[PDB]
């Protein structure tokens, strides 16, 4: 539903699915393939 | 075989006789279309003979007595008169093909429409838009055919040349089409079609192969797309298959056959193309265009040929086949005359059943118009029943094999001569390894550049008495320059292009022309098929040696050692004297060549020259502008100084001075129209300035040199040192794509001013510098080292900031995702049309372009790869496409251009509010001086909790909401 979309549209699993494949057809030519994917906020990352 | 097979070749001869040759003209030979259409095409009289000469065949290899030898006699001189007449009706339009042979414009070329009773011109030449490169390209494989199968002045011949010629150059040429209407749209536009392309190549395989393989490189690249406003064409079939067999890809033909069947073939036919609407209801009759906005009228209605089913018996037939699904499936023929089978040009739907037939398509019981019968059908009908019924094969309609097209040609060894330019050079040669003979050695074969080559072929074709002047002078590329000449009875062998043209900076490297060696091998290994086996003469010049002059360029060494080795290049290669070369080469015979601030006065201000050799050449652009090829008042001039310190920089190879004297001498690369126009063979655009949208002046259709060079100069606006970056990529890009054309995949724009700034910026993190310093740097490049940063760029190969970069070379590539294209034609169906920076791509374009043409894609990279800059485009890519994401799960369209940027930047918007409460440093976030995005967010991967991809799904979503008030997802 757009509300789920708008919070967190990663949870929802069905969407996700579609984000990381989205996510490969235009970059997995970059391609453990987690380089296309950023779970950390930066600030984590950045934190070390 | 009179028993049995003599009665059913009389059937057969009642059949062409009642239907073709019943119409031919007694005085001319041609053939009418029809009774309302008394003119003769030359593609409809071409093929509606072929059923004439195949019976005339049949007819033959069992002529031994009178009678039969009577008939075929009379088969193979109607085929020759129609032939003949053909001709005569060419050759009344010699100041056409004269014309069209330097000038190719529309209004310079041969008419389709003859008049049948005259040989003469029926309209004018504003009145049908005439060029068409498939009728004169098959009237020319096909009178190569008929030669090679026995059917036979001088002058004429010059023609036939002049018209090898005149569809020299048809795959840089525009073309109103088989159908002769140019595009789809219908408003006599002229467009590149494959169809035209194929056929030309099949008439010049038939009867110089440089131009050959440029028509292969555009049939590779645009099947199984048929041109540019075409998604698919059943003519396609006329090129993946009989009669011009023009595709040496099996899996391409397949894949063309299979596009033809699912997307156009019918309940009785295949559609010419998509919305076609030629006797659709729909159209207007008594109007000759068609408006933008009705063509989606014509969609799930276009009439169905059946005469594209005779192209699916004829292959079949041609290659062997259970397809006696294509006949058994033709009982839609009119009577059952008497029971003449009469095949239609056209099913229509019938006009109160359109709305049935769009929704479900191929359906509705169609009705017959149009042509009846259509004798270019028919003739292909009554071929393919001959052929299928055993009374003909496919090598007596094709004695010259073009069949065979299709079987894997092995590689090619390239036998290449390294040549010595002067003793020494050879004494070096030697000392090293490499066992060489001189130029003067190599006598009695004389070694010249290519330059001499193609103004030979200039006095081939001329026969003044019908002003005739040879051939337009058109470079040679390695395929030319491959083979041994054999004029005046003494064999010239030709340098290939890239050695004779040292007027740039290209020349200088070693390392460029070792590069433009493998790329020449390397296209020379794989274009290749002639008879013989192709030799490089490769000579050694005194600029090929080291500074000292006692040795050897290590690059030039190492290239020739490697191809003493027998590869180099991606090419097996085998070195040898070119005395020994004769007995296996391509020994073509040459007859056409055998005899019969203050003070402005600039008094003295260039005083301060008389040895930084940089400052020496900066004061002269000051002298140059200010005061090009003026006095300098020493017995020297503006022009002699800058040439000099040309040459000076040259010898000290301190490549950023070169290229600035350069640039500002204006030197220009004299195979630049060539590599242009290789770049666009390969239906790859392209865009010449730095990114702002006006300045980027785009580069849709082939270009002269005057003009290309002219749009490379006004595109840098006055700064000078990117309009030589734009020549030198341009053909690093052209010599690329003829290596290793991979690499340019998902591109479709190359657009060079975003190029260079990706490679200013790669020069600007590798070997850390700023980026300004970098930009300089990469004037002082090697051309040779430029071209490796550009295959880098391509490959991406690397000598947390990551995301940036390559966010940022795949927007400058211009690349874009597999299937993007077809994915933003689904969401125009739901939006009323996508916005970028205010430039509108609306929905009213896919009511006139199909998903998967290439004029959409156009349409689309014009609104959306526009943006300057490279990364903001990258992102806009990911927005359009969870635009697409999120289109399949909302149920319901918006009446709202979506603009894109938007979602980029409430993302935007987003990426600072959920950073900082994750909790990061509020300088962490530092935005684009250009974009307003911040650079974390470019620097952030796709996918994930905190990927750009999803913030975007969280902006799209955040974004529609006042649009769609309600959304009632799935
Ligand atoms: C169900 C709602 C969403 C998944 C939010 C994202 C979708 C849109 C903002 C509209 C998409 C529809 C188009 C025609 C583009």
């Amino acid at each position: 539903t757009r509300e789920i979309v708008i919070r967190d549209p990663y949870a929802l699993r069905p969407l996700r699915r579609l984000i990381d494949a989205y996510a490969f057809r235009i970059y997995g030519h970059w391609v453990n393939r987690a380089a296309l994917f950023e779970n950390t906020p930066k600030a984590v990352l950045l934190s070390l | 075989s009179r028993s049995n097979s003599g009665v059913r070749l009389d059937g057969y001869a009642r059949l062409v006789q009642q239907t073709i040759l019943c119409h031919q003209n007694p005085v001319t030979g041609l053939l009418p279309a029809s009774y309302d259409q008394k003119d003769a095409w030359v593609r409809d009289n071409v093929y509606s003979i072929l059923a004439v000469w195949g019976l005339g065949l049949a007819y033959r290899k069992n002529a031994d007595r009178d009678e039969d030898k009577a008939k075929a006699y009379e088969l193979e001189q109607s085929v020759v008169k129609l032939m003949r007449g053909l001709l005569h009706c060419m050759i009344r339009q010699v100041d056409k093909v004269e014309s069209f042979k330097y000038s190719q414009s529309t209004k310079d070329s041969l008419h389709a429409k003859y008049n049948t009773k005259t040989c003469a011109t029926v309209v004018g030449d504003d009145q049908w838009g005439h060029l068409q490169l498939d009728a004169t390209s098959v009237y020319l494989l096909f009178l190569a055919q008929m030669t090679a199968s026995g059917l036979h002045s001088l002058d004429e011949v010059n023609f036939i040349q002049n018209l090898v010629f005149y569809i020299e150059a048809a795959y840089k040429t525009a073309d109103f089409g088989i159908w002769e209407r140019g595009d789809k749209t219908n408003q006599g536009i002229s467009e590149l079609n494959a169809s035209s392309v194929g056929m030309a190549k099949a008439a010049l395989e038939a009867l110089l192969a440089d131009e050959v393989q440029h028509c292969q490189s555009i049939l590779n690249s645009l099947l199984p797309r048929a041109s540019t406003s075409k998604e698919v064409d059943a003519s396609l079939l006329s090129v993946v298959s009989f009669p011009a067999f023009a595709v040496e890809d099996s899996q391409l033909v397949e894949l063309t056959k299979q596009e033809i069947i699912t997307k156009l073939q019918g309940r009785y036919g295949c559609c010419r193309f998509l919305r076609d609407g030629y006797k659709t209801p729909k159209e207007d009759p008594n109007r000759l265009y068609y408006e933008p906005a009705e063509l989606k009228l014509f969609e799930n209605i276009e009439c169905e040929w059946p005469l594209f089913w005779t192209y699916f018996i004829l292959d079949g037939v041609f290659s062997g086949n259970a397809e006696q699904v294509q006949e058994y499936k033709e009982a839609l023929e009119a009577v059952l005359k008497n029971g003449v089978p009469l095949l239609p040009e056209l099913y229509s739907v019938p006009p109160d059943r359109v709305d049935e037939e769009y929704q479900n398509p191929h359906t509705v019981d169609r009705v017959p118009m149009g042509k009846l019968p259509h004798m270019w059908g028919q003739s292909l009908y009554i071929l393919g029943s001959l052929m299928a019924e055993g009374f003909l094969a496919p090598g007596e309609i094709d004695p010259l094999n073009r069949r065979f097209s299709t079987v894997p040609k092995p590689d090619v060894v390239v036998q290449v001569s390294i040549l010595a330019e002067t003793e020494e050079i050879k004494t070096i040669l030697k000392d090293k390894g490499i066992y060489v003979e001189t130029i003067a050695e190599v006598y009695p074969i004389r070694v010249q550049p290519a330059r001499i080559l193609s103004h030979i072929y200039s006095s081939l074709g001329c026969n003044n008495r019908m002003k005739l002047s040879g051939r337009p002078y058109r470079h040679m590329g390695v395929l030319g320059t491959s083979k041994l000449y054999d004029i005046r009875k003494t064999i010239f062998t030709f340098t290939p292009q890239f050695i004779d043209q040292q007027q740039f900076y290209l020349a200088l490297d070693n390392k460029m022309i070792v590069e433009m060696l493998r790329t020449d091998l390397s296209y020379l290994c794989s274009r290749w098929r002639m008879t013989g086996q192709p030799t490089i003469t490769f000579p050694i010049s005194h600029s090929m040696l080291d500074e000292d002059g006692t040795s050897l360029n290590s690059s030039i060494l190492a290239a020739l050692r490697k191809m003493q080795d027998g590869y180099f290049g991606g090419a097996r290669v085998q070195t040898g004297k070119l005395s020994e070369f004769l007995t296996t080469s391509c020994c073509t015979h040459l007859s056409f060549m055998d005899p019969g601030s203050g003070e402005v006065d600039f008094k003295a201000l260039v005083l301060q020259l008389k040895e930084q050799a940089d400052i020496l050449y900066m004061l002269y652009t000051m002298k140059g502008p200010d005061w090009t090829e003026l006095y300098n008042e020493r017995s020297a001039t503006v022009r002699e100084l800058l040439t000099e310190l040309y040459g000076k920089v040259g010898e000290i190879r301190h490549w950023g001075l070169i290229r600035y004297i350069s640039g500002i001498l204006r030197k220009k690369v004299e195979a630049l129209d060539e590599a242009c126009t290789d770049l666009l063979s390969h239906q790859k655009h392209l865009t010449v300035g730095l990114p702002p949208e006006p300045r980027e002046k785009t580069i849709s259709a082939p270009l002269p040199y005057e003009a290309l060079t002219q749009l490379i100069d006004e595109a840098s606006e006055g700064d000078m040192s990117i309009s030589i970056l734009t020549q030198e990529i341009m053909v690093y890009l052209a010599m690329y794509m003829r290596t290793q054309p991979g690499l340019f995949a998902e591109m479709f724009r190359l657009r060079i001013g975003l190029i260079i700034q990706v490679m200013a910026t790669e020069l600007a993190h590798s070997l850390r510098c700023s980026a300004e310093e970098a930009t300089e740097g990469l004037m002082n490049l090697s051309p040779s080292a430029m071209k490796n940063l550009l295959h880098h760029i391509l490959s991406g190969k690397e000598f947390q900031g990551q995301w940036q970069r390559r966010r940022r070379l795949d927007g400058a590539l211009n690349r874009v995702p597999v299937g993007f294209y077809q994915k933003v034609w689904k969401v125009l169906q739901k939006c009323h049309g996508l916005s970028v920076e205010g430039f509108v791509l609306p929905s009213s374009t896919t009511r006139e372009m199909t998903p998967g043409e290439i004029k959409f894609s156009v349409h689309v990279e014009s609104v959306l790869n526009r943006v300057p800059q490279p990364e903001y485009r990258q992102l806009l890519v990911e927005a359009i496409l969870v635009l697409t994401m999120l289109a399949d799960i909302e149920i319901h369209s918006i009446g709202s251009i979506i603009a894109v940027e938007k979602i980029v930047h409430i993302a935007n918007d987003l990426f600072l509010q959920e950073q900082k409460t994750l909790g990061a440093d509020d300088t962490m976030l530092a935005k684009d001086p250009a974009s307003g995005i911040c650079t974390l967010l470019y620097d952030s991967a796709p996918s994930g909790r905190f990927g750009t991809m999803t913030y975007l799904s969280k902006a799209a979503a955040t974004y529609v909401q006042e649009f769609l008030p309600h959304s009632i997802c799935a």
